């Protein structure tokens, strides 16, 4: 009979859930544009290590990324990727870490491939700051810093980095949390 | 001292080279 | 009878569309505060040239603007305005380009009228970077850089710029897209 | 009977108001991340002085704060707090002003307690810029700049500042509006 | 070489001056 | 000339010190 009354109801419910998705996406899509960094440095924050830990040694989760931080309002768009448990040459062994270039909107004008320092380093919120770190150079030959195709290329990085136990049994993890710092260049990079 | 290895996303063993030695 | 049931329904539908507007405005209102530039430079991005083209030679659309980019967190708020087909002295002739000052919230403390360089220039994503450009000085006499009244003043700019064919038949347009760059000063502008 | 029809309706109405809250919070939560300042300076804007005035001399409202402005993408998170009518040593007397440190997400790595200049000063949009101001040093002893516990510590500041009448009867207030400027350091502060 | 013309929004021909010559 | 007083949030008179003299 009044079958219309539900017809509308039903119409109202999805359009409704729609917003509960949009209004939702605008949630995570509020940190990026809030944890954003345009100078070249950046701090990837990670709470819930133990949890993050397991999910990784497990299989469900194992490949975290980070706030797309750029090297200046209209420049490169790079990012990091942690592997708590570790992969490639250290899956079980210990924590691995990588740098990475996404695809940008201004990314077109930029000179390719990449070529800038990157002191990605694990901090240390202990009381002495003896936080492990390291940087390298983008090698044109090996495909990983050349002008982007998809949205993010072969996350290049220095596998073996902070080793499990040394990281787990130390002064690096605090309140089940740790901070990472990648250091890209910029100078030897003609500003806009 | 040497860096610049690569993405270990499970699968391809490399074009006959990939690795990384450290953690020491 | 149950006429209330629709009364509510109807009440639910507009309040509903309301959000589909708010949640919507917060969409475009997410790029500005995402393509924002506070150093003085800025990149106005434009995809869909052909489309943009026509609509302009047609009449529907002919007066694009850009991400309000400022000269420092609490400074001037300027902007650009492209005229694909062109106006004033080149309506048919060729592409025209302009700079422009909006009204800001901190805009009050600022010294008026305006007086800063502006190398607004058409880039070139070809393979040689021979991208046309040019700058000038704000002339107090002629009204266009004096403390704002509305929300944006008489968009001043250098009409004749990149000429149709030279732009259409070259290495400036790519993937039906082109990038523009206005260059304001700042130095000779007492920072906060 | 059709008691379900309202059951859904009712279900639709709160979930509905929910968004009218979320979509709402995302409103104020759009200025912060829009009036944001990461260099060390910042402009706290205040319209509706007269109104702001009363509510304060009244009791309803008397303790305004400001856009959490930081000293660099991943640094300290400080803020200001105006007391139009005034408190502590000048409740009735005249306008008081304070600086303040909130709790940050990167706030952990930071060195404590605080120790940076702060020329918080009342501007002057008159025609001569004789705007009162002043700065001091963070004293470790007295608890107010030491690593944060809650979300914002004992708002420290220089009570007696711009005096009522001098402020009310002058060239500092315009269009029932005034601008405040706190000046933190940064140099003697190892950048990331 | 000379710049600084003005907004050509259809209508007013100028206070008896407006123009711009280039494109050369 | 001297600064650095403190939050006057109604209540506690200070650990036996608080104040501020100026406005002159």
């Amino acid at each position: 009979n009044t079958g219309l009354l539900e017809s509308q109801l039903s119409r109202h419910d999805q359009m409704l859930s729609v917003h509960d998705i949009r209004l939702a996406d605008m949630d995570l899509r509020f940190q990026v544009l809030e944890t954003a960094s345009y100078n070249g440095v950046l701090i990837w924050k990670i709470r819930d290590y133990k949890r993050r830990k397991q999910e990784a040694v497990m299989g469900k989760t194992l490949s975290l990324y980070s706030q797309p931080f750029y090297t200046g309002y209209f420049g490169y768009k790079m990012c990091a990727r942690v592997y708590l448990n570790g992969d490639g040459m250290g899956k079980g062994t210990h924590l691995s870490l990588f740098f990475v270039i996404m695809r940008g909107e201004y990314d077109a004008l930029l000179p390719w491939p990449f070529k800038q320092k990157v002191t990605l380093m694990l901090m240390d919120q202990g009381s002495s700051r003896r936080h492990l770190g390291d940087a390298f150079k983008p090698d044109p030959n090996s495909s990983s810093f050349k002008k982007p195709t998809g949205e993010m290329n072969i996350a290049s990085g220095c596998p073996v980095f902070v080793a499990q136990t040394v990281l787990e049994n130390g002064t690096y993890i605090k309140d089940d949390t740790i901070f990472i710092k990648v250091i890209v260049d910029t100078s030897d990079l003609p500003d806009p | 001292p040497y860096p610049i290895p690569e993405e270990g996303d499970p699968g391809p063993p490399g074009l006959s080279t990939p690795h990384q030695e450290d953690g020491k």
